[PDB]
């Protein structure tokens, strides 16, 4: 199947409370493998998967240097950006940056991404072709102009099509037992009379990986899109995910309803009935 | 400046078994900015040894965090999740429903 | 591995 390597960066200015807070995290698919906290004691890039720990001192020195440079870059950006938006020095503001690559099932480049947000809003983003920028504001166009001038697109495209894909493959091999696994969902149903003339059917999927799953309720084969309560897929904390979907059904109609579970770890989609 | 309100799920890592060690999860997501207060409560009393995942976010830039503590459930004991955020006039509490 | 960041906004 397809895979992704993704880095997420958050910088939060805290006026009179110190240097901005900086948090970096890296994923391969739905597994975190690294982290940096500006407030942490190590002041290093740190492992958060066992398969990355086998990388040598060169890697960790290399990744600390680069992430410290990401942190500094955002420190300037925070100050620049408040200037661009004529904002005060006393308010706290947030810079977010995401970048990474997807590979298809053939393990060749599929997509690259680079997006940047000020105070939770699209600011500047690299376009699909990894050649051009999408600038939200006129301030973004000033960044757009800086970056076009410095040929950022070209430097970043090389990373996303090249280095990013190369390292994603190394991680998929080093972490083959964890990253190239599918944990099929453990499924069950519950029934709860919500009143005296209707009941709740809850369809459960537990211990699944990857996070991607489809839970649908049908009545006589007809999907019940607008009648389904559907929680956001959630982490178990052990590297697996959970989800449920619920319908409220008249008492006596239970058997008309089927839950359908679609997940990559399942040879066939599961049909579950009460 | 945008403000998005936390969603809060409170759940066990594994199916609840009274007397069997488990993890109590409070998943907070969909929120901006990232300044949030999260506490796991035992019978209304804050729990001290509560860890959380590294701050991450979604395609829409909203942040998510998992707060978690090792715990052994009972039939008696009550657990909730107390969440404070700029988007909340009152700190919001969500009780852990085992029977779901 | 991380990108070699260059260029502030």
């Amino acid at each position: 199947g397809s895979h992704s390597m993704r880095y997420f960066f958050t910088s939060v200015s805290r006026p009179g409370r110190g240097e901005p807070r900086f948090i970096a995290v890296g994923y391969v698919d739905d597994t975190q493998f690294v982290r940096f906290d500006s407030d942490a004691a190590s002041q290093r890039m740190e492992p958060r998967a066992p398969w990355i720990e086998q990388e040598g001192p060169e890697y960790w020195d290399g990744e600390t240097r680069k992430v410290k440079a990401h942190s500094q870059t955002h420190r300037v950006d925070l100050g620049t950006l408040r200037g661009y938006y004529n904002q005060s020095e006393a308010g706290s503001h947030t810079v977010q940056r995401m970048y990474g690559c997807d590979v298809g099932s053939d393990w060749r480049f599929l997509r690259g991404y680079h997006q940047y947000a000020y105070d939770g809003k699209d600011y500047i983003a690299l376009k699909e072709d990894l050649r051009s920028w999408t600038a939200a504001d006129m301030a973004a166009q000033t960044t757009k102009h800086k970056w076009e001038a410095a040929h950022v697109a070209e430097q970043l495209r090389a990373y996303l099509e090249g280095t990013c894909v190369e390292w994603l493959r190394r991680y998929l091999e080093n972490g083959k037992e964890t990253l190239q696994r599918t944990d099929a969902p453990k499924t069950h149903m519950t029934h709860h009379a919500v009143s005296d003339h209707e009941a709740t059917l809850r369809c459960w999927a537990l211990s699944f990986y990857p996070a991607e799953i489809t839970l649908t309720w049908q009545r006589d084969g007809e999907d019940q899109t607008q009648d389904t309560e559907l929680v956001e897929t959630r982490p178990a904390g052990d590297g697996t995910f959970q989800k449920w979907a619920a319908v409220v059904v008249p008492s006596g109609q239970e058997q008309r309803y089927t839950c359908h579970v679609q997940h990559e770890g399942l040879p066939k989609p599961l049909t579950l009935r009460w | 400046m945008i403000q998005r309100t936390p969603k809060i799920q409170v759940y066990s890592r594994h199916p609840a078994e009274n007397g069997k060690s488990n993890f109590l999860n409070c998943y907070v997501s969909g929120f901006h900015p990232s300044d949030i207060e999260v506490d796991l409560l035992k019978n209304g009393e804050r729990i001290e040894k509560v860890e959380h995942s590294d701050l991450s976010f979604s395609k829409d830039w909203s942040f998510y965090l998992l707060y978690y503590t090792e715990f052994t459930p009972t039939e008696k004991d009550e657990y909730a999740c107390r969440v404070n955020h700029v988007t909340l006039s009152q700190p919001k509490i969500v009780k852990w429903d085992r029977d779901m | 591995a991380l990108w070699e960041i260059q260029q502030v906004v």
